[PDB]
RNA sequence: AGACAG
DNA sequence: CTTTAGGCTTTTGGGAACTGTCTACAT
DNA sequence: TTCCCAAAAGCCTAAAG
């Protein structure tokens, strides 16, 4: 049915919090101590360049604990939640300053970026704070200059809470003339159908992990696009954090000011570390660094065997096996999990009987199938055979073996050949998700996906098979079949 | 094996190059002179330094450089710096030397500072790291490219290029070659580039840059634009350097004479410079050639000794190179297997800056206080060494699983373009005119000897090649006999 | 101034501181014015112026750085950009899975540590889990299960497992305390809040490994024992606070200590025992 | 392939100080052994160093003599090589000017002893 | 002989996670500290996860990234492992009605990222 | 972003 | 006659293979 | 670095009050 983009009121997320709801404009700052607060709230701080041991931890680093579940530490009035599965939720919220009508929408801000700002003119600004400064015989341009002349003749106010309360009619100009120019009945649709969501009262500050500061030797390490959001923050404490209360002009700029480095952040942001080639939706949103995955050089098994056959070796099957193996000795052996996983480490170079009885049974247990099922890949993945389901059969007994003994005939399905290559190996951890892969099992590319009734080329034998079956096939060992008769 | 048979072997087999087998890097790194004891790059150094000595305010004299102590060298590597002595423990195979300046027969602080010290194989370790350095081969006074002539100084890396332009000679049409410039970086009606006549023009007037450097005259054979102002020129006295003289004018004339009232203003130099007025660019144009580019041009076969004379030059004798070029860029003869000048790229630029921003500060007097605040911003420790691993692509990371240099330690060369390698570019390698075949590879490097570095020829080095003092790669004259002739081959249409 | 511043650028640085930027300027102015213016012168111339111075101053303041070195802002360049810190976590959250399924049985673990215990005393600690599990749990509990059960369960995996495990686990620790002689400490297992000569002696010999001392005023001091620092700390976390007590009814009995009050009266010479526990710990496991 | 077996060196680097001190690896309950000697044999099992954090509360829980030959895969830090690997050399970098020794009494032996070695080759250096 | 002899397998059960949950590369100390790597490969890129979507339907592939991606998912398919009976042949490895889809860090970093801007994607009504 | 492996 | 719409030509900017290993990094 | 290719700018020419 589609997935499109619905614009989310910040009031109802606001009401909905129903937690601790700290704002960001209650940050006076120009101190220690609420710097150090406003460092907590925001600035996910890494002390130093090593691993942390706080599985489950507050906000604050003081609860290393983990049976401390949902304890709400006196300290910040936070409850604790485990470090790798803690909530994403903004940061901090920013309501309407004493002096300034609402907020705009972020969205809206970054949507009339790209056609009220101009190089030579900034449409937005002039139209929103008064603070602004502008040449207008400095303009280079002529259709940038006759917009401007259009709409310094239509006389505006230029304040904040003018342009929110009728944003209507000022809307209704831009459209008009020439000043967005494109993209008007969209853009008209989209402000008539959602016109009360783009002025929520509060906005919030996004989480704490999407804003990372790594102190080290030589300083402390964050990133570019942080920095606009920061300011923006910064602004609206600068808001509430002077000694002479703003008139509610300068308030106005302020505020606009603040919003523009939002939309300037978010910007950046969805285009930088979204966008790239390295990124967000580029490379985890789509798969990242499986677990329970091995990689190894493909050497094979040139013996009489089954296609869906593989032979993952001691160190690769102790290591990906661990749990397995674990299971097996806790249940078998009256042996705790601490000796269970030193016993599984300390074999893993080392070769014994019990491991490869436990592999053994593993694979026996593994009833319906002919071992444990698993996924195997071949970089880059071209074709449907690039990528094929096998069943783990044997770890191999030789340490020195660190090979993978796929099939002979599944071969040509990728461009495996064995000059030393390295091949992924995925551990199916389910009966469903060995089902699921029996899509991508090898008798899938049997058929050739180009040509309607042909077996696919990759099913061809091997360069010595073929060879030998020629050398004994063709061969003159009878006479001919005159002679042969005669 | 039968030792006879081995002893023939040896009389029937010729030996490899010790200069460039043991490390071309190691000799013009580290190879003491016998009358006194002081290596290659304390010599560059003094070389540099006494290049830049043109540039003092007449008594600081640069006395040289000493040997640190290794006391010293302990005691200066790890200073107290707010109370933390720090220590960086790893091999570091570095030395340390002193650069001593004189005021007036007294002494200053001496300024230490830290050298690569390589050891035999081009090999070093910096921070524990295993490194080699390989020599970059160089053109050694300017290069010929696609269409181009590129000539690098010590600050700037110009390239002259050129078009083409229209102008009439008694009522009829002509094309002539207009050769331009770019030198204000800032920099990047019709839009034009910067012609070497429109900087003549810019210096000296017009009628004095023609009667300066050419037997020609000018008014104001008729020469007049295409598409107002006459040039008459003595019906005897023609040169093609005073018609590219022409085209240059009328190229920098045609597109913007909006600024061209009176013609009679064409012999100031006021509104040239309007029309290109940045005077320091000029000044530091006219004063941005130095000892060693013009060393490297009379070697070549140029006899340039002001900039003014490089720019002729280029406009009368070298701009044969730009058109219908007698050497190509795909041959490798001819060049420099240079070491030094890269290695000690940061150490020349900071003696550059030092320079030219002491000298652009006052010519009064100068204050011993003054002159050590500007030796300590000027001549760290760390100067010559802080970008050797990251901004120099002649220094690669060592992974020889062998026990010979030969193979992938010593035998390796890299092009100017993958020595700076600060640019982190890919050119594609293919369409490149650069990379064609040529007799030189069997030569100077390794045919069938193709990294993915360079998959051609010139990634490695020939190590049997004749290399003179100096590092210029001469040619050998038997194989050359060979060689010329697959050359015509390689060129057969 | 513004212008210056614007101019200037601014740076850053600036821012640082915081602051914003706006404021510064104003511062510054105021410074310047104061311072310057015042112073111056013016016148012168010379011176210067014033313007110158213022411027320077403013420038110077713007720045400053320059001036112063530290503590200056630099804004790296980041092989993707969520992987770009080198931050990691020391634990593996499968054998923290893993530990959480063994805590979660007792009779297996108390066998590893001594084959000679009654399943009575299991089956009592485990039905006084049952009403414990809703209160908090306690350092000191904490503490003493990860003393007696480190020859089955790691001490560390404490501070990783959930909550339940940490209850059977206290259950598993006070059926051993239980059995083995020292019934006042096994009474403080699961509560809710409300050295001789000879001892010495005994522990050296049994910790051989003692923490290094500050020489004081020049002349260098013997060394004390990590193990004896470590029932200090208990003993502490004990007599911090007064407790009641939830747990087996015969424990209590035998305990010696019984109040009208609901209150759980520390005993005088409850170190002394704290030591014997320790000393039969190292003779276990050496 | 017994004709073709490549030899292969390797360096493993180990820190113990205040953060965490070696285990007991190579020695028995009488004589402590953090890692194996010049021309030792690495275990069965490659391990060495198995350093483990420094906690005074958990002193008899991780600190008795089973607990320090005892190696926990999880919460300790080894570093594994080649086992039956034999060992070249060592180098040993001693930080000699902190009044309190992080490493507790009995557990530097072998540390002593080389850097012993080592003090005395680089002070004939310097008096040379 | 040559180079890439092997040694170099990194199989791994279970791979230590950053504080913002997803496995992570491996530093120099804590990579020489596993008898062979233990390395979480990335075998699904752009172009394994385009297989898997076109030539199974999206949602096992998206099981399996959630797996990957939300640890409490990953949490849940080691504790099926270690109990049961057959470690092999599990028949379900997560519980989808006690952990429901939508966990994955990713997938909220991004979903939370675009409500700070006022956005979000919603499937068509 | 440089090299290497496929 | 004056004031904007329409379509063609310039200029600018994002983007340019997959997996794994290793290397670089304070003054 | 250099080639691809789309999107916004900018420009002459033309139609309605
Ligand atoms: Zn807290």
């Amino acid at each position: 049915m589609g997935l499109y983009a619905k614009v989310v009121d910040h009031n109802e997320v606001h009401d909905q919090f129903t937690g601790k709801r700290i704002y960001a404009n209650d940050y006076n700052t120009s101190n220690s101590d609420e710097k150090e607060e406003f460092d907590r709230h925001f600035y996910s701080h890494f002390q130093d360049s090593e691993a942390i041991e706080s599985s489950v931890s507050c906000d604050c680093r003081a609860i290393e604990d983990a049976h401390k579940l949902g304890v709400i530490c006196d300290i910040c009035n936070t409850p604790v939640v485990n470090t790798s599965s803690r909530p994403i939720e903004p940061s901090m919220w920013v309501r309407t300053p004493k002096h300034v009508r609402s907020l705009i929408n972020p969205r809206l801000i970054i949507m009339l970026t790209g056609y009220l700002v101009t190089k030579e003119f900034d449409f937005l600004a002039y139209l929103t704070d008064t603070s602004y400064r502008y040449d207008v015989e400095s303009i280079g341009s002529k259709e940038t200059r006759r917009k401007v002349d259009r709409l310094l003749h239509r006389g505006f106010e230029r304040g904040l809470n003018h342009f929110i309360d009728n944003f209507n009619e000022i809307f209704q100009f831009l459209l008009d003339a020439n000043i967005i120019s494109n993209n008007k009945s969209e853009f008209a649709q989209f402000v008539a159908q959602n016109k009360d969501k783009l002025f929520p009262k509060y906005l919030p500050v996004p989480s704490k992990l999407c804003f990372v500061a790594e102190s080290t030797t030589s300083g402390t390490y964050l990133d570019k696009p942080i920095e606009a959001a920061i300011d923006a923050t910064l602004t609206f404490a600068s808001i509430d954090a002077s000694s002479v209360p703003l008139s509610p002009i300068k308030a106005q700029n302020r505020t606009m000011r603040g919003l523009r480095l939002y939309g300037q952040f978010y910007e950046i942001y969805a285009k930088s570390r979204i966008a790239q080639k390295p990124g967000l939706a580029r490379r985890h949103m789509f798969g990242a660094r499986l677990n329970a995955t091995a990689r190894a050089v493909i050497t094979s098994i040139s013996d009489p065997h089954d296609y869906d056959e593989l032979h993952i070796p001691w160190g690769v099957g102790c290591q990906l096996l661990k749990y397995h193996l674990t299971n097996k000795l806790k249940a078998k052996f009256n042996m705790t999990t601490r000796e269970a996983f030193s016993f599984v480490y300390e074999n893993v170079l080392q070769y014994n009987q019990i491991i490869a009885d436990l592999f053994k049974e593993l694979i026996a247990e593994a009833a319906p199938y002919k071992g444990m099922g698993c996924t195997f890949h071949r970089n880059p993945t071209l074709q449907r055979g690039s990528t094929q389901q096998f069943f783990i059969t044997k770890v191999k007994d030789d340490i020195n073996d660190n090979s993978i003994s796929m099939s002979v005939l599944c071969l040509k399905a990728p461009n495996a050949d064995f000059d030393g290559d390295q091949l992924n190996l995925t551990l199916m951890p389910d009966v469903y998700l060995t089902k699921a892969t029996e899509r991508i099992a090898p008798h899938t590319w049997v058929l050739s996906i180009d040509e309607p009734h042909e077996i696919s080329g990759n099913l061809e034998l091997q360069g010595p098979v073929v060879e030998t079956i020629i050398n004994w096939a063709h061969e003159k060992y009878l006479p001919p079949l005159e002679e042969w008769l005669k | 094996p039968d030792p006879f048979l081995i002893e023939k072997i040896r009389e029937n087999t010729p030996c490899m190059n010790p200069t460039l087998a043991n490390g071309i890097t190691v000799e013009h790194t580290m190879t003491r002179d016998p009358n006194t004891g002081v290596n290659m790059t304390r010599r560059y150094i003094d070389s540099l330094f006494d290049i830049s000595s043109v540039l003092f305010p007449d008594g600081f004299k640069y006395e040289g450089n000493r040997a640190c102590t290794p006391l010293k060298h302990f005691e200066e590597i790890t200073r107290e710096y707010n109370a933390k002595r720090i220590a960086n423990i790893a091999p570091t195979d570095m030395y340390m030397i002193d650069l001593m300046f004189s005021y007036k027969g007294e002494m200053l602080y001496p300024r230490p500072m830290l050298l690569p010290a390589f050891k035999r194989g081009n090999m070093v370790t910096i921070n524990g790291a295993k490194y080699i350095g390989s020599p970059v081969l160089t053109d050694v006074g300017f290069s010929v490219l696609n269409d181009s002539i590129f000539i690098p100084f010590r600050r700037t890396k110009l390239t002259f290029k050129q078009t083409d332009h229209h102008y009439m000679c008694n009522g009829q049409r002509k094309i002539m070659y207009v050769i331009w410039s770019q030198i204000h970086n800032e920099m990047a009606r019709p839009h034009i580039e910067s012609c070497l006549a429109h900087y003549f023009f810019c210096q000296f007037g017009v009628t004095q840059t023609f009667k300066q450097w050419a037997n020609v005259d000018v008014k104001c054979n008729i020469y007049s634009s295409a598409t107002e102002m006459v040039l008459v020129i003595p019906r005897h006295q023609e040169s093609i350097f005073a018609t590219r003289l022409i085209a240059g004018f009328w190229y920098v004339v045609d597109a913007f004479p909006m600024r061209f009232t009176r013609p009679e203003y064409v012999d100031s130099t006021n509104l040239w410079r309007v029309i290109l007025n940045i005077d320091s660019h000029l000044h530091s144009f006219c004063n941005s050639l130095d000892e060693m580019t013009i060393e490297e041009l009379k070697t070549v076969g140029v006899n340039v000794s002001t900039i003014w004379e490089l720019l002729y030059e280029i406009m009368t004798s070298l701009a044969h190179h730009l058109y219908a070029t007698d050497i190509d860029e795909t041959s490798m003869y001819g060049k420099r297997l240079t070491v030094l000048h890269y290695l000690m790229s940061e150490f020349n630029y900071a003696v550059s800056m030092f320079g030219y921003m002491f000298q652009s500060r006052r010519d009064r007097e100068w204050t011993v206080q003054e002159l050590n605040e500007g030796l300590k911003r000027s001549f760290k420790l760390q100067t010559a060494i802080k970008r050797l691993t990251v901004d120099h692509g002649e220094l690669d990371t060592m992974s020889n699983p062998n026990s010979s240099m030969l193979i992938k330690g010593t035998s390796i060369l890299v092009t100017q373009d993958r020595a700076k390698t600060a640019k982190a570019h890919n050119k594609s390698l293919i369409n490149d005119s650069s990379r064609i075949i040529h007799a030189s590879i069997a030569e100077v490097g390794q045919y069938k000897n193709q990294p993915k570095n360079n998959p051609d020829g010139r990634g490695r080095l020939n190590m049997y090649t004749k290399v003179g003092p100096t590092g210029l790669v001469e040619r050998r004259e038997e194989v050359r006999e060979i060689i010329d002739n697959a050359q015509l081959m390689f060129r057969a249409k | 101034v513004k212008f210056c511043v614007e101019d200037e650028a601014p740076t850053l640085a600036n821012l640082y501181r915081g602051m914003s930027s706006a404021e510064v300027p104003d511062i510054l102015q105021a410074k310047v014015m104061v311072r310057r213016l015042t112073i111056l012168p013016l016148n012168d111339a010379t011176s210067h112026s014033i313007v110158s111075n213022m411027f320077r101053y403013v420038k110077s303041n713007l720045n400053p750085a320059e001036r112063s070195t530290a503590d200056r802002v630099n804004d790296k360049r980041p092989t993707s950009f969520i992987e770009s810190h080198k931050t990691k976590q020391r634990v593996t959250p499968g054998d923290i899975v893993a530990y959480n399924l063994d805590a979660l049985d007792v009779v297996k673990l108390v066998h590893k540590i001594d084959d000679t215990v009654p399943v009575e005393l299991i089956q009592e600690c485990l039905d006084c889990v049952a009403v414990t599990a809703t209160k908090d749990i306690y350092p000191h509990q904490i503490l003493l299960a990860q003393w007696v059960m480190h020859k089955a369960f790691p001490a560390r995996a404490f501070s990783h497992i959930n909550k339940n495990a940490v209850n059977h686990l206290l259950a598993a620790a006070q059926s051993l305390m239980w059995h083995w002689g020292f019934q006042q400490v096994a009474v403080f297992m699961q509560v809710e809040l409300y050295i001789q000569i000879k001892y010495k002696d005994v522990m050296d010999e049994l910790y051989p490994h003692q923490r290094q001392q500050r020489a004081i005023n020049g002349v260098p001091v013997a060394p004390v024992n990590i193990a004896g620092i470590a029932v200090q700390s208990a003993h502490a976390s004990i007599r911090s606070s007064n407790w009641i007590y939830h747990g087996p009814d015969r424990l209590f009995k035998e305990a010696e200590q019984v109040t009208q009050n609901k209150v759980l009266v520390v005993p005088a010479t409850i170190k002394s025992v704290i030591t014997e526990l320790v000393i039969h710990l190292g003779k276990l496991n050496q | 392939l017994k004709r073709m077996m490549p030899t292969s060196y390797s360096t493993a680097v180990a820190n113990a100080g205040r953060k965490a001190f070696f285990l007991n690896m190579y020695g028995d309950d009488k004589i402590y052994k953090p890692f194996p000697d010049i021309g030792d044999v690495i275990r069965p099992d490659g391990v060495i160093f198995a350093i483990r954090d420094h906690d005074d509360d958990l002193a008899p829980a991780e600190m008795t003599p089973r607990a320090l030959r005892t190696l926990d895969r999880t919460f300790d830090r080894a570093v594994i090589g080649t086992p039956g690997a034999k060992v070249i050399d060592i180098d040993i970098w001693r930080d000699e000017r902190v009044n309190p020794s992080p490493t507790p009494t009995g557990m530097d032996a072998q540390l002593v002893k080389y850097h012993t070695h080592l003090s005395s080759y680089y002070r004939e250096l310097l008096k040379i | 002989l040559l180079e890439k002899i092997g040694e170099d397998w990194s199989a791994a059960a279970s791979v230590k996670t950053q504080p913002f949950g997803l496995p992570s590369k491996l530093n120099n100390a804590d990579r020489a500290s596993t008898p062979g790597r233990e390395t979480a490969i990335r075998s699904f890129g752009e172009s394994e996860t385009r297989s898997y979507n076109c030539t199974v339907g999206p949602g096992p592939t998206a099981e399996i990234l959630d797996q990957t991606n939300n640890p409490l998912a990953h949490a849940a398919v080691i504790e099926s492992w270690l109990t049961a009976e057959k470690p092999s042949s599990v028949p379900v490895a997560v519980d989808r009605e006690k952990i429901p889809f939508g966990g994955s860090r990713p997938v909220a970093m991004f979903d939370h990222l675009l409500e700070c801007s006022g956005i979000a994607l919603e499937y068509a009504p």
